RNA sequence: GGGGGGAUGUCCGGGUCGCCCUGGGCACCUCUCCCGGCAGCCUUCGCGGGCAGCCGUAGUCCCGGUUCAUACGUCGCCGC
């Protein structure tokens, strides 16, 4: 195979501003109640700063980046606050859980409420007053009747109230004296007492029923430099009443609440505190602030309610902004999102004694695309769309060329306020298709002269695109469940081809058996909006894949007498274990008229299916997940996507690049260890101690370890039925792998993206925190 | 007028010997920046290559992490490059070919 | 900075510049490379600098 | 954008404008970005941006 | 370490000695033991053993392994035969390579020991209770807080009295002072030399310094001015124990080395004077 | 770096003309020991000695791609 390495696709990191799981904590249950907790859908939210709301999944262990939801230009997200009612129960004793909702502010004077499954925003709430700065729900005592709080700019700390999908302004609680006063952070202490962070230096105490103010925590100047006021950027609450506050010393500071005074200080940061995370129990504080730099507190051992610096350690590049907590299902994180676009996760029981992990902050649909005929590579984001052409292959370079080599080609820019969502090419690239969370829109391309082809009909917009290969077809995923399909015409004339699209002929999915407890409780009909959408070689047989594992083929039945049905054995095509990562038809055709339809999902789990036959390929049955290579099985990433020849299947995570031969069959990390979260347990250096060894037998010849804790016939019949994989991972920040033409040899485009100084933003300091 | 030439001929050897090291390293396939034309390149300057041992705090020595090694190589590589793999690579064998952009 | 090389990090203090902070080194080392009082010091960060 | 006020001296004339944010997201405040950002770098001065550039 | 035997308390003396190169042992000696030079074995561990200090009394003991640490407590309470003293060990690996230690008694009882291990690497890690969590198969996580400033290994890391502060001292010529109530330092930097070696009066007021240069001072806490002073010869010295910093492969390693001879005159005019 | 080999590709006299080879030019992989560094285990108080050794080059499950910087005591104005 012959690889273009591509580093000139600048993609724009956004500095990332909120994170928010969907609950704080699950209640501990042991092996049998396993049947109790599987079904809970638990998500986490991130915001980006260029307005970009995404939901991962944490998977137990796998952090699969589901959904991205752009906003628009000029759009930033500050707060992200999920609201989680209760574990209500059915009449007959089953288990209804939560109907969780996504709250979010932009700078502004508004909250807006997020439709997670209609994936857009559902609806605005603005009362007069400042723009929102911080918010946070009413904790539960009251069960029908929680309130979300947020303080603003001006100071008066308005209250909004929700209940049965509504979102209005109630009333304002109060506002403080001086105009001047900002409120910065907001952290509940209890049902009914509000805990808010203020910028002159204050940590007021008001109570929520009267609107009352129940006290005001205060702190000196800062001594450090000048700008006389310190700041309290953030504030959280430990179980046992005490309230814990990053402040703009770089300190955090520890207020008893039964009094509310303080009680310690700590100087740890350099520069200012940004954001605090507590433990579920209220034993360990994650503190992140500017100076990149996370630190670990632990209570003394003696006296109580006494707390010290453990350790700090620079886990980001840029400064850490936001932080969330998690445990629950036997796994204890916490997440930050930083400047450098980069989650990291981090195990919190286990930490020092497992390493963290930085998420990829590069999105987890490929987001490159190409026509190999026309050679055209092409990217997107927040309002452009890329197109790169290459001119030439390499077998002629196998110096001074390569610049005139690759050519900045063409700049596509869109009109309104929305951003691109999905985009995608025809073959010859002749059919660019782009669509918005508002449009969709076509773009005939000529060899530059682009021409908009106007869609009709639409006017709700889309989130996934895919064109025919034969440019007969566009189908495009709307509003993220409906999936609907259009013909285009291709008329012929003395001056060229022009290209006429019909009315969208929607066509129907299939209505799989889902009780009702499942489909109200949790997030409702989330999972049911289409991750991928995948034509066949020959455009004969589409295929769409959501977010849950069910995957919903269709046939083409012809005589424009075409028109698509649904595939007969479409019922008999089972729900994957878990969310379908990459799903593509084989371009080298059966022998039966068939098809190879190769899916993966995030467990690393592969499969081929015959669609037609509805039942799994007979390499498929020779081949379970136990007979993957191990260097595939204990990846840690996600499979971003594939590329394809004749027998050889090339597949592409964020960090990994593998072969697999798919002709033939087949024949470092722990399985059976029990880790958080996070990553692998550490080996060489680690605070905590590994080997402790008891010694009776005072000649020392006697020790004693001590633990640090708190188908067989189916593979018969199989082989009765009746190696070439290569991996690397010599390609860090892979964003984009994608087949060039010009076991068949082929090119490629690896476009790759790792970042830098120069692309996160600006470091600040003053005369004091000079690094090193 | 000598000792002009002594010390410019002096540069230029000494620039030829580390180019010696660097272009037998390039074949062997350490993927560092090479100058390939017949004129000089400005700066006297190749990229050496990357040592076994880093520098610790306060003072001590520890051998490099193959890890950090790759980072730099990463690093190292510039903006357009073709490397194309080989059926004696996806066997173990030999390695890649590498033409880099010219920076 | 004979202070800074008698510290072993002229090196250090030479090696993470910008181009008008440069061209202003150069420029100072051009202008006081001609007396012979301090020509070891300005030839050291000449040599640096060219480096 | 949205069109400006005709005056014609006593009155104002103008067209109400909402055609802005139908389902998307609101628009983010400048002014209110710009403050959260001076409270951050209040008198901090940043270090010199990349490498060897004018 | 003064124990009380059956009802007169009298020195016991705990010798760390060697039995192959890179193991040792530990033996007990009273007076009358070491009279017949027979003595109570109590631990033989088996990794290139550093010290041993005890806590008062006789009741918890500490051995310093290279990367590991090796606590005793002794098994039966009170002390009723000489012939029942034995101590349960526990062992453990310290995440460095230790360079020196201090342990502190949480109090007639021994309730509990704190631990600061000075690891060569520049780190000082603090154990805070090892007894509450080694006397219970099974143990809960322990987990040093570290605090981490000097950069060379340093020397000496001592609990203040009152234990409110742990002061330490190094390379870097400087006395620093973790206020590890909060998370403050505080230190007087600028010594002759290297900080060898410190102590504590009985009581918390006075500092005693012995410094590199052949040098000892007795400093007064918060006037942190030398009350005493005493300085000798300061020539060059073949150190018998080689170096605390030259165990983890610095850049250059400091050997015990004489390159040159010392420069020194005799003065006239005042003969008993000597200029070097 | 040296000494040597086993095997990779090549032109000049070439050879019945093929397996390749000798004479010249050679670049790579493999083995071999001596060179420079690191570590462990025994003996010696140490000086030294003994033993099976690794590293001298390249890209990872995640990940050390970390951790680390030197105080107070009093400021201002003018003169020699």
């Amino acid at each position: 195979m012959d690889i273009h390495r591509c580093r000139f696709v600048r993609y724009p990191a956004s500095a990332i501003n909120a994170v928010a799981f969907t609950h704080s904590a699950l209640p501990v249950v042991s092996s049998s109640k396993k049947y109790l907790q599987k079904n809970i859908q638990v998500r986490l939210a991130i915001g980006r700063a260029n307005g970009d709301i995404e939901i991962w999944n944490p998977l137990n262990g796998g952090w699969y980046q589901e959904v991205i939801i752009p906003g628009g230009k000029d759009r930033s997200v500050d707060g992200l606050v999920w609201v989680t009612d209760p574990d209500e129960e059915m009449a007959d004793g089953k288990i209804i859980h939560g109907k969780s909702r996504l709250f979010s502010i932009g700078y502004t004077t508004t909250i807006t409420e997020w439709d997670l499954e209609k994936a857009r925003a559902k609806k605005h709430a603005s009362g007069q007053h400042g723009e929102i700065w911080c918010f946070g729900v009413q904790p539960l005592p009251a069960a029908q009747n929680r309130k979300l709080v947020a303080g603003t700019v001006d100071g008066n700390l308005v209250l909004y109230s929700i209940e049965d999908g509504d979102l209005k302004f109630q009333k304002t609680l109060t506002r403080t004296p001086s105009k001047k006063t900002k409120f910065v952070s907001i952290a509940f202490q209890s049902h009914n007492i509000v805990i808010v962070g203020c910028s002159n230096s204050t940590i007021c105490a008001y109570d929520v029923r009267t609107g009352t103010m129940l006290r005001q925590m205060t702190l000196g100047t800062d001594l450090t430099g000048g700008s006389k006021n310190i700041i309290v950027w953030a504030v959280k609450c430990l179980p046992n009443g005490d309230i814990v506050s990053g402040d703009s010393t770089g300190q955090v500071c520890i207020w008893d609440g039964k009094t509310y005074t303080q009680a310690q200080r700590i100087q740890s940061h350099t520069q200012d505190v940004l954001c605090l995370s507590v433990s579920a129990d209220g034993s360990k504080i994650i503190s992140g602030g500017m100076d990149r730099r996370t630190a670990v507190y632990e209570p003394m051992a003696g006296q109580s309610g006494r707390w010290s610096k453990v350790f700090h350690r620079r886990y980001h590049q840029h400064d850490v902004k936001a932080m969330a907590s998690f445990e629950g299902k036997g796994m204890s994180v916490v997440v930050s999102g930083g400047s450098d676009a980069s989650p990291i996760v981090l195990p919190l029981r286990a930490l020092g004694k497992e390493f963290h992990r930085t998420l990829p902050h590069l999105p987890q649909h490929p987001t490159v695309l190409s026509a190999p005929k026309a050679r055209y590579i092409l990217s997107w984001w927040e309002n452009e769309i890329r197109i790169w052409h290459l001119l030439n292959s390499a077998q002629q370079f196998l110096p001074l060329n390569l610049r005139k080599n690759r050519k900045f080609l063409a700049q596509v820019l869109i009109k309104g306020a929305s951003h691109i969502t999905s985009a995608s090419i025809s073959e010859d690239g002749t059919l660019l298709a782009a669509s918005t969370p508002t449009d969709v829109k076509v773009f005939h391309l000529d060899p530059l002269y682009i021409k908009k082809v106007n869609m009709t009909g639409t006017g709700l917009g889309a989130t996934r695109v895919q064109i025919s290969p034969d440019k007969r077809w566009i189908c495009w995923a709307e509003e993220g469940s409906k999936v609907m399909i259009s013909r285009v015409h291709a008329t012929e004339s003395a001056d060229g081809i022009s290209y006429t699209v019909s009315v969208p002929h929607k066509l129907h999915r299939l209505r799989r058996q889902i009780p009702k407890h499942i489909l109200l409780g949790g997030l409702g009909s989330y999972d049911r909006n289409v991750s991928q959408i995948a034509f066949s070689a020959d455009s004969r047989m589409l295929s769409v894949a959501d977010l849950a594992g069910y995957i919903d083929t269709w046939v083409l039945r012809g005589p424009a007498g075409e028109r698509w049905a649904r595939n007969p054995k479409a019922a008999m095509i089972p729900k994957l274990s878990a969310a379908p990562v990459v799903l593509s038809f084989s371009p080298t055709p059966r022998d039966d008229g068939d098809y190879d339809l190769l899916v993966v999902t995030t467990l690393k789990q592969l499969l081929i299916f015959n669609p037609l036959r509805g039942m799994l390929s007979e390499w498929s049955r020779r081949n379970t997940y136990p007979k993957l290579p191990e260097p595939f099985r204990d990846t840690r990433d996600q499979v971003k996507g594939i590329v394809w020849q004749g027998q050889r299947a090339w597949f592409y995570g964020v960090a990994s690049l593998f072969m697999f031969d798919l002709s033939q069959d087949f024949s470092k990390r722990k399985r059976g260890a029990h880790e958080s979260g996070a990553g692998s347990k550490i080996e060489k250096h680690s605070l905590v101690p590994q080997r402790i060894r008891a010694a009776s037998a005072p000649d020392g010849t006697k020790w004693e370890d001590i633990e640090m804790v708190d188908g067989s016939e189916l593979q018969r019949l199989r082989e009765e039925n009746r190696a070439k994989w290569w991996h690397t991972y010599q390609f860090r920040p892979i964003m984009g792998i994608v087949p060039i033409e010009g076991i068949p040899p082929l090119e490629v485009a690896l476009i790759e993206r790792p970042l830098s100084e120069d692309d996160l933003p600006e470091r600040y300091f003053a005369e004091g925190e000079w690094e090193r | 007028e000598a000792v002009r030439l002594k010390g410019v001929i002096a540069e230029a050897a000494n620039y030829a010997k580390r180019a010696r090291r660097a272009l037998a390293d390039s074949a062997k396939g350490k993927a560092m920046t090479v100058h390939m034309s017949a004129e000089l390149p400005l700066g006297l300057k190749t990229d050496n290559k990357i040592s076994t041992e880093r520098v610790r705090s306060g003072g001590e020595i520890v051998a490099r992490s193959s890890r950090q090694i790759g980072h730099f190589i990463s690093k190292r590589r510039g903006i357009y490059s073709i490397h194309r793999i080989s059926e004696e690579m996806l066997l173990g064998a030999a390695g890649p070919t590498v033409v880099q952009e010219a920076r | 900075l004979t202070a800074l090389r008698h510290r072993s990090a002229l090196r250090e203090a030479l090696q993470g510049r910008d181009e008008l902070s440069v061209i202003n080194i150069l420029r100072w080392a051009g202008k006081y490379v001609a007396d012979p009082r301090y020509r070891s010091i300005c030839v050291d960060v000449a040599f640096h600098l060219i480096d | 954008k949205n069109p400006k006020d005709k005056r014609v001296g006593s009155t104002a004339y103008r067209v109400v404008s909402n055609g802005g944010d139908p389902r998307l997201a609101p628009k983010a405040k400048k002014q209110s970005l710009n403050l959260k950002q001076a409270l951050l770098r209040r008198d901090r001065v940043a270090k010199p941006r990349g490498g060897f550039f004018v | 370490d003064a124990i009380e035997v059956a009802g007169k308390v009298d020195d016991v003396l705990l010798t760390l000695n060697r039995l192959t190169k890179s193991s040792a042992q530990i033996i007990a000696y009273n007076s009358k033991m070491l009279a017949t030079k027979t003595g109570k074995l109590l631990h033989t561990y088996d990794e290139s053993p550093q010290s041993l200090r005890s806590v008062a009394g006789g009741r918890a003991i500490v051995a310093a392994a290279k990367e590991a640490l090796h606590i005793g407590i002794l098994k039966t309470k009170k002390l009723a035969s000489w012939e029942e003293l034995a101590y349960r060990f526990v062992s453990f690996d310290v995440p460095d390579i230790i360079s020196t230690f201090d342990i502190r008694p949480i109090i007639a009882e021994l309730q509990d020991i704190d631990v600061a291990v000075g690891g060569a690497r520049g780190a000082i890690y603090v154990y805070s209770n090892l007894l509450a969590h080694l006397h219970t198969l099974r143990v809960g996580t322990i987990q040093p807080r570290k605090y981490h400033w000097h950069r060379r290994a340093v020397h000496s890391v001592k609990w203040s009295g009152d234990g409110n502060y742990l002061i330490s001292g190094g390379y870097e010529t400087v006395l620093v002072l973790w206020q590890l109530d909060t998370g403050r330092v505080d230190f007087l930097p600028h010594l002759s030399a290297a900080i060898e070696n410190i102590v504590v009066s009985p009581k918390g007021s006075a500092y005693a310094l012995h410094l590199d240069d052949n040098s000892a001072m007795v400093l007064s806490t918060a006037e942190m001015k030398p009350s005493m002073y005493v300085s000798g010869i300061q020539s060059l010295v073949l150190g018998d124990r080689p170096s605390k910093d030259a165990l983890v492969r610095r850049v250059w390693r400091p050997i015990d080395e004489i390159a040159s001879p010392l420069v020194a005159t005799i003065s006239p005019q005042n003969p008993s004077h000597m200029f070097l």
